[PDB]
């Protein structure tokens, strides 16, 4: 007996959260597979979205049940993971969900579902690293373009993937950086990408280097530097203060002057000190003041204020240069070394979309990729590097994982049967939840085909008879096939299509639905409190 | 209570129809603003103005909406206005066409994806359909500039003053290339100020060779008019300023004070002698001045003005070629302001204004605006905004296209000819495309008020033939008419990315199928 | 997909309770009305007191009454109020005790819910249990069929009846006055009896012991002339229902006077009927005239002219009364009356019973008649009204006991053997039954334990003493020593009910608890 609330218990509760996690699916149901049709949120005042992976849908959507936002966390963690499967992954969950309370429906045991449930989850892994493929033998390239193509799909720029996944390909092979002694890492992130509405992705060009959301300190500043003498400090540039409390007392006026003389010269000579290396481009986080800029005009040189952290972190790691926060030495004098100094081609100011944005080439130290978007509105833009913002995840995955698994849905078409068949090994009741497992894992296809809208049942029961078939008479190699395809409406072998997905991607899917899955079945009353 | 309480959805049909209704009307709305036989249209402001212009994008500027396609048609609109100025008098409108035929293949259940291929499938055929087909054209040659720059203003009211502002935006093109790029001098639209000034005739505006400041003499005894002035740009102010370090100051005997006045009127002193030095005759600041210092620069029989805009400065920088400064004992002689052919400020009429024109070689200048009021004026500037604009992108590119919708009829049947050669169920979308594309010169007619069937019929049937490409229609008289002798010519550009932008609309809008409102955050 | 729908209007205020969470609410609800009962049973119980709506009070014993007054807003409050309703009019007191006997059998029946036992299960057990209880309880039942003229078997089951109403004060001569009223009324020859047979008539003022039964009727009515002689001797009655005025036919009919002889021979008629009627009762012989309707002022005091009371505004059922208790008949008619259709009786006399009141009338009959009345005086109007509810009720029970002459001492005795009697078969029960037989048998033992908790004796000192004796020895005769007298010997200390008494009180609860442990689900409307 609690004030500001009731509680409900047993099947309604247990009922409410399907229809919660189920309406979920059913928000995004409709973005998935090759044929994925992106949302869009008018979000309150006309600042609309439209976007089809549901990370961000989930994200950016407003929600009060429970439940509902751990599959909203859920998600994100695998976007924190993968950047895909948010065209499957919780729609795995929930379906998951769906049939698993199914059961518990009538009467089932939920911990009883759930060591099958848990027994599915290793027994599918450890069979999938029986049915992986690796991508070693195979030309690097070519299935890095097939997957981030396969990636492409469902997505605003898949019609163009070839031309968008070249490009994709060069921009992470570019983007080689060496980890632990004993890892080349590929860091995410790492590559720039910016948004330039306009013209279109065919005129979206890949940036051999680095460029910036930046402009010119001073129109007298020059604009295009063909040389390499490049500096960054994060050290702001003004006249500068006591800096602390330091109070100015006079009782001799006859030296105001010189004070007022040196507040701007110790900025001065810092200049001429970092001018007398001979660095002709500086870049500040911090602050820039205009006495700066009218020396650096009369030095020449390249000023660059308010830059954000990151960029010229990845700048000093390209270039070569030292970032720096100060001047100073090992001795108390602040001076400067031409070794801090990062080296590129040629740095120039360029006008896209009337607007001047400056651009890095050819960093000698370190190679550097940026893509420049060109694209309609803002609108489509942003959403689109989303994808590219996943496009590169997976592969580095795929570079993570010499490893691939092929696409259009024949892991759970292999899963459905083995595990139904190994549904028989147990001998338990659990079978029965390991059953509906693959049962309810057989939505991926379904879910594909109404979008792609044909018969999908057809289309499954010969998904499944082929895998069946590729059950039958071991002599596999001429029997174990993969494969399936919805813009003919039949299948193939995607493994000849290329379509072809990373494993981890499935991997961690069916890892953190189960979890999720554990999660949520295992709750059987809900308690609410009126706030106060 | 489930999903976000009060946040409405929508899907499927009912929503891609959505969209098409919302894009229909964005277009129409806009149908009979284009052609040299266009219509103007006046708006009302939020705020209590009045803004008349035949430019849609402004038009759609001023439009608020909640459709969010609509929306993001309108984002469409100032993207390409922004790009390249004009078509946007036809940009948007071509698309919602599109769009248009485009839902026509839906209630066929073809998956939109699918289409949108072709729609990719199509861009690229258009697109080297419109290179086979364009025109290089030099650059020296001015005449034929005008008649490009006249052909692309004989849609708005400065037709009638076609060839002052043919001459007034080739000038004003002409003098801006920072050459400082090697070979590969840009021009900005940033420099080349325009300026409004009521009363006067479109007559008497014209271009001056530099720059114009709205602002009067600090003090009487400067001369207002000077043959060869000397100027120096000091960005920093010209008086006294707080010692920025909180300072403070504690005297003990009397004269200190006294004293410490001195000082800083000496350091006024100290600032004006190292001016002087140079032998300027001009001091300008964005700052204050020191009227005490204005004394020394009367003394110095050198002019001063005060608290000029940034923007300007540079300009002025640029025009007489000069470098700003901000410190005076740091002043560099080469950046006197040498080079400005005449130092002047005149009357408007209540208001003094600084002429200093006849630069050696202007990089920069602002354009006087002289018309009837700021509101006809501002709809002038709209018509140079884009009559630089289009002069500018022919400086990035000597292809010449004929549009007027003749390039239009040949990128059609150049895809009639892939269509029938492109069996497949694509095929009806893509000879849609084409057909689609049919609807700007029917536009025209409409705009001209003929028989759009009946011409735009033999204007098809014309353009059947192989050996004529350049049949188009002329405005007034809404007959079929070859292009080059009628002379409405276009950079291939501009028509490219018309094309370029039309098409991504359409698939962006194509994939959209569900509705979510509500966001809260 | 999710989003909310409607199935019923006012799916908001269409609250729901379901299941076990129900099941104890009714529980938790149905002890209530336990605990709201348990101090109004038994010689020492205490009775409450109602207050209606209209601002009027009752105070009472009969729970039926005092659940009828209740205003409940639980429903199965409601069964329990209706069911006590369906018991007394059925038998009746033992409503003293009768939803206690419900609620403790389901407040421990949620026992075996608490065990997760399953109602079904608990319905068919606690039957048989039902069934288990009758046929031991019939077996040791006692009889008064065996009993000659049945003076004073009735007369201590109506003493034991009283003992728990207020009106103990004289219950002995209650006792006598109801089993005099019974057998004068009763039919052996049909082992019923109407209670219409029976006028109830209490009228304040007085002593209790001024209540006094009248072998006859009275009258709320006056006499129609007040110059009319209280007192009559002789009862040469008549009984009428026409009334004395001209005869007037009831179809629209109306006369049309047109000349002068025509006024007069009416007027001449007008007094002539008068002299006819008149005329005619005198020819009857009869000493006293009854009329249910008006009378003429006129032939009233005409009617007085002769020496002939009557009574005038007399109510139906009463003028029956009137009827059968003189053997009398009623005509419609002046003509068509005869001598032999007279009422004849012993005495009738107006009583000027209220010191300042108006007055009432009795008829002291003195011959055999199927009908009488009791006549109730005492010092408060409720008071009177609960004497004739306790009253009304003892009838019942003699009439009850008139259908089945076979009874027990009551006391708490009889189930006590009982759940003995049930729980000896509780070890061949075989199993979960099993456990539902012990449940009911621990759930009857309640009523003794109320008793010597309104005894204010330790209850369970007293009952476990009880039943090793009754362990101990056989006799089934031992119950409480309600009124703190060393014997246990009910059957000495004469406190008996019957049979059915018990026998259908029980019977009903465990149909009832039944559909109580039938329901699991309900659906409120929000008011």
């Amino acid at each position: 007996l609690s004030v500001f609330g009731d509680r409900s218990t047993g099947e309604t509760i247990r009922s409410q959260n399907v229809m919660a996690a189920a309406s979920i699916a059913n928000i995004v149901k409709s973005s998935l597979g090759p044929v994925g049709l992106d949302k869009m949120l008018v979000d309150d005042i006309g600042d609309v979205t439209i976007t089809n992976d549901g990370a961000t849908i989930l994200k950016l959507l407003e929600v009060e049940h429970p439940a509902a936002k751990v599959l909203c966390e859920l998600a994100d963690l695998q976007d924190k993971e993968v950047g895909d499967g948010t065209t499957s992954v919780v729609i795995i969950a929930a379906e998951l969900l769906k049939n698993a309370d199914e059961l518990v429906k009538q009467k089932i045991h939920p911990t009883s579902v759930i060591s099958g449930y848990r027994l599915a989850c290793k027994e599918a892994v450890r069979y999938i690293n029986e049915n992986l493929i690796v991508n070693t033998d195979e030309l690097g390239r070519d299935c890095l373009i097939n997957a981030a193509k396969t990636s492409m799909s469902s997505k605003i720029i898949g019609i163009n993937g070839d031309f968008f996944a070249n490009m994709v390909v060069d921009a992470v092979l570019a983007i080689k950086y060496t980890d632990i002694r004993g890892q080349p890492r590929y860091p995410v992130n790492s590559v720039n990408i910016l948004k330039a509405h306009g013209r279109s992705q065919m005129e979206s060009m890949l940036i051999s280097g680095y460029a910036l959301n930046c402009v010119v300190g001073s129109q007298g500043m020059p604009k295009r530097i063909v040389n390499a003498k490049i500096a960054c400090l994060d050290f702001s540039l003004q006249k500068t203060k006591m800096k602390l409390g330091v109070q100015v007392v006079i009782t001799d006026p006859e030296k105001l002057d010189q004070i007022r003389q040196r507040e701007s010269d110790i900025t001065k000579e810092r200049i001429q000190k970092i001018l007398a290396t001979g660095a002709n481009v500086i870049l500040t986080t911090g602050g820039i003041d205009d006495m700066c800029l009218k020396y650096f005009v009369e030095a020449g040189a390249m000023a660059v204020r308010r830059v954000l952290k990151r960029d010229l972190k990845r700048i000093a790691k390209a270039s070569g240069a030292t970032i720096l926060s100060t001047l100073a030495n090992l001795e108390g004098e602040e001076t400067f070394e031409a070794a801090m100094l990062g080296q590129a081609e040629e740095v120039v100011q360029e006008r896209i979309c009337d607007d001047e944005l400056i651009l890095i080439k050819n960093t000698k130290a370190r190679t550097s990729a940026s893509i420049i978007l060109r694209g309609a509105n803002d609108f489509m833009c942003d959403e689109m590097e989303r994808s590219l913002h996943d496009a590169l995840c997976v592969v580095k995955r795929v570079l993570e994982s010499k490893s691939v698994v092929p696409g259009g849905g024949a892991v759970e078409a292999a899963l459905s049967i083995y595990l139904e068949n190994y549904a028989t090994s147990m001998g338990s009741r659990e079978q029965l939840a390991i059953a509906e497992f693959a049962r309810s894992l057989l939505v991926i296809p379904n879910t594909l085909a109404v979008n792609a809208a044909q018969d999908s049942t057809d289309l499954v029961a010969k998904l499944r008879a082929f895998h069946n078939e590729a059950q039958v008479n071991p002599e596999r190699k001429n029997l174990k096939w993969i494969g399936l395809d919805l813009s003919n409406g039949k299948p193939r072998d995607n493994k000849q299509a290329g379509v072809f997905e990373p494993t981890i991607v499935k991997v961690k899917s069916l890892k953190f639905a189960t979890e999720a899955a554990i999660t949520i079945l295992r709750i059987d009353d809900l308690i609410k409190l009126h706030p106060e | 209570l489930v999903l976000s309480q009060n946040t409405k959805r929508e899907s499927g049909r009912k929503v891609q129809s959505g969209n098409i209704n919302a894009a229909k009307t964005i277009a129409d709305i806009i149908r009979t603003c284009l052609g040299p036989k266009s219509m103007m249209k006046m708006l009302l402001d939020p705020m209590g103005g009045i803004v008349m212009t035949n430019d849609g994008n402004a038009i759609l500027r001023e439009i608020q909406v909640q459709h969010p396609a609509a929306k993001s048609m309108i984002e469409i609109s100032r993207t390409q206005d922004e790009e390249v100025g004009d078509g946007t008098t036809s940009v948007i409108i071509l698309a919602g066409e599109m769009l248009s035929v485009a839902e026509h293949f839906l209630e066929q259940q073809m998956h939109p994806t699918v289409v949108i291929s072709a729609y990719r499938k199509a861009l690229d055929d258009m697109i080297s359909t419109l290179k086979k087909i364009s025109i290089p054209v030099d650059i020296s040659d001015s005449d034929m500039m005008l008649n490009i720059i006249n052909s692309s203003i004989t849609t708005k009211a400065i037709s009638r003053w076609s060839s002052l502002a043919c001459n007034i935006a080739l000038d004003a093109v002409k003098m801006v290339q920072f050459e400082e790029n090697g070979r590969k001098e840009i021009d900005i639209k940033k420099y080349a100020r325009v300026e409004k000034i009521p009363g006067g005739i479109i007559e008497d505006s014209c271009v001056l060779r530099g720059v114009m400041i709205n602002k009067d003499v600090t003090h009487p005894r400067m001369r207002r008019y000077i043959k060869n002035p000397r100027i120096v740009l000091l960005d920093s102010s010209l008086e006294y300023k707080k010692g920025e370090s909180q300072t403070d100051i504690e005297i003990t005997r009397e004269e200190d004070f006294t004293r410490i006045l001195q000082m800083e009127e000496e350091y006024i002193q100290q600032l004006c002698e190292d001016i002087i030095q140079l032998k300027p005759d001009v001091v300008i600041t964005e700052k204050g001045i020191s009227d005490l210092a204005q004394h020394y620069l009367m003394r110095a029989n050198i002019t001063a003005i005060r608290r000029v805009r940034k923007t300007d400065n540079n300009r002025i920088a640029r025009a007489c070629g000069a470098r700003i400064v901000s410190r005076p004992e740091e002043l560099r002689e080469d950046d006197v302001g040498t080079g400005a052919g005449l130092l002047e400020i005149k009357k408007i009429g209540d208001e003094y204004f600084t002429f200093i024109t006849d630069c050696k070689d202007p990089k920069a200048c602002t354009i006087l605006l002289r018309g009837a009021s700021k509101e006809i004026l501002s709809e002038v500037e709209r018509n140079l905004q884009d009559a630089m604009q289009v002069c500018r992108n022919v400086l990035l590119d000597p292809q010449l296209v004929p549009g007027g919708g003749a390039s239009e009829m040949a990128v059609a049947h150049a895809l009639t000819e892939k269509s029938k050669a492109m069996t497949g169920v694509e095929q009806w979308p893509y000879r849609a495309v084409a057909q689609a594309l049919e609807v700007i010169p029917r536009t025209l007619i409409q705009n001209c008020g003929a028989s759009t069937i009946r011409l735009l019929t033999s204007l098809r049937a014309k353009h059947t033939q192989e050996n004529c490409e350049t049949w188009g229609v002329n405005g007034e008289t809404g007959t079929l008419v070859d292009m080059k002798e009628l002379g409405i010519w276009e950079p291939l550009a501009v028509k490219l990315q018309t094309y370029k932008t039309a098409v991504e609309t359409a698939v962006l809008l194509l994939r959209i199928d569900d509705i979510v409102s509500g966001h809260k955050k | 997909y999710g989003r909310p729908f409607l199935i019923i209007k006012d799916q908001d205020r269409k609250s729901r309770l379901m299941g076990l969470e129900a099941l104890k609410s009714h529980i938790m609800a149905a002890k209530a009305v336990a605990n709201t009962m348990r101090t109004s049973l038994g010689p020492n119980g205490l009775d409450k007191m109602m207050v209606d709506k209209d601002g009027d009070v009752t105070v009472t014993n009969d729970g039926a009454t005092i659940l009828s007054m209740m205003d409940v807003d639980h429903q199965i409050a409601k069964l329990m109020v209706e069911l006590s309703k369906s018991q007394d009019d059925e038998i009746g007191d033992g409503t003293t005790g009768v939803v206690v006997l419900a609620g403790a059998l389901l407040e421990e029946a949620e026992q075996l819910l608490d065990r997760g036992i399953h109602p079904i299960r608990i319905a068919d057990g606690y039957e048989q249990a039902a069934r288990v209880a009758i046929e031991h309880l019939d077996k040791i039942s006692d009889s008064v069929l065996v009993d000659i003229k049945d003076t004073e078997p009735l007369i201590q089951t109506a003493k034991t009846t009283l003992g728990s109403k207020v009106v103990n004060s004289c219950h002995r001569q209650m006792a006598e006055i109801a089993v005099n009223a019974v057998l004068t009324v009763a039919d052996m020859e049909r082992r019923d009896v109407d209670f219409e047979l029976i006028k109830v008539e209490g009228k304040v003022g007085g002593r209790l012991e001024d209540t006094k039964l009248i072998k006859g009727v009275i009258v709320d009515k006056d006499f129609s002339h007040p110059q009319m002689p209280k007192k009559v001797e002789d009862a040469k009655i008549a009984i009428l229902t026409c009334p004395f005025e001209p005869p007037k036919p009831k179809t629209k009919h109306k006369l049309d006077v047109t000349s002068v002889e025509d006024y007069k021979a009416l007027q001449k008629y007008e007094k002539e009927k008068f002299e006819e009627m008149i005329q005619q009762i005198k020819e009857t012989g009869a000493n006293l005239a009854i009329c249910q309707w008006g009378f003429d002022d006129e032939a009233n005091h005409l009617l007085l002219q002769n020496n002939l009371p009557a009574v005038r505004w007399v109510g139906g059922p009463e003028i029956e009364l009137i009827a059968i208790a003189t053997g009398g008949r009623i005509v419609p008619r002046f003509s068509e009356l005869t001598a032999e259709k007279l009422g004849f009786a012993g005495l009738v006399q107006e009583i000027s019973f209220g010191t300042t009141k108006d007055k009432m009338l009795v008829i002291e009959q003195c011959k055999n008649s199927r009908a009488v009345t009791i006549f109730i005086r005492g010092g408060n109007k409720m008071i009177i009204e609960e004497a004739k509810r306790s009253l009304h009720d003892a009838l019942c029970v003699i009439r009850n006991l008139i259908r089945d002459n076979r009874v027990v001492y009551g006391g708490g005795a009889a189930e006590i053997s009982c759940a003995l009697a049930v729980s000896q078969e509780a070890d061949k029960c075989p199993t979960l039954e099993q456990y539902a037989m012990r449940a009911f048998a621990d759930a009857l033992e309640v009523i003794p334990m109320a008793l010597s908790e309104n005894s204010g004796m330790n209850p369970i000192q007293t009952m476990t003493e009880v039943r090793a004796r009754q362990v101990k020895e056989m006799n089934p005769a031992l119950g409480i020593d309600c009124l703190h007298k060393g014997t246990n010997d009910m059957k000495q200390q004469h406190v008996i009910e019957t049979l059915i008494g018990k026998k259908q009180q029980i019977s009903l609860a465990t149909q009832m608890v039944r559909m109580i442990l039938k329901i699991d689900d309900i659906r409120k409307p929000g008011e």
